[PDB]
This record gives structure tokens, C-alpha cells and sequence, in this order.
């Protein structure tokens, strides 16, 4: 297992500073689900005994 | 009338004589008044064996 460095940015000395900036949109990020209900179940008395 | 093995709702008054008793086997509601234990339940969808 690996940790991929995220790209490094230097600080500047001067009161200048660097930063970088995005040159492409790269859209299509998706994927989320909330299991907000669960199914209902009622015991019968007698007739499983 | 015959007498049969039956388990029943009494409601005992303060003068200690019964004045009401409810048959669980008979119907369906005296299946609900026989659960909780009370002659009058709260209204709604219940099973039944």
C-alpha cells in the first residue's frame, strides 16, 4: 500500500505567492445511497409454535 | 351450557362482583382486548393468528 503524494506546492519567501490553478472541468463524480427503510415483518401467534 | 377450558378478560368492579368478561376464541377483536390486557385497546391494523 502506497500514500500518492498530492502535487507540492512551495511556499514563496517574497510576499508574492504561487498557488495553482485548474485548467479542465472533469465533471461525471456520482455514487450515494441512504438504506432509509427496512422491510416490516409480523410474527403470527399459534400457528408457529 | 357446557363448560370448556377457556382463558378469559375479567374486569373486576370495586365492589369485587364482575360485571364484564371478554372470550379470547370468540372473534377477532377479543383476540386484540385478550392482548394488553384491557377490554378497550387503541384503534388501528393488527394481526391475527
Amino acid at each position: 500500500i502506497a500514500f500518492n503524494h498530492p502535487i507540492q506546492v512551495d511556499q514563496l519567501n517574497s510576499s508574492y505567492f504561487k498557488l495553482s490553478i485548474p485548467t479542465n472541468f472533469s465533471f461525471g463524480v456520482t455514487q450515494e445511497y441512504i438504506q432509509t427503510t427496512i422491510q416490516k415483518v409480523t410474527v403470527d401467534c399459534k400457528q408457529y409454535v | 351450557y357446557k363448560l370448556q377450558p377457556l382463558t378469559f378478560l375479567l374486569d373486576f368492579s370495586v365492589d369485587g362482583y364482575i360485571r364484564r368478561a371478554i372470550d379470547c376464541g370468540f372473534n377477532d377483536l377479543s383476540q386484540l382486548h385478550c392482548s394488553y390486557e384491557s377490554f378497550d385497546v387503541e384503534s388501528g391494523v393488527y394481526s391475527v393468528s
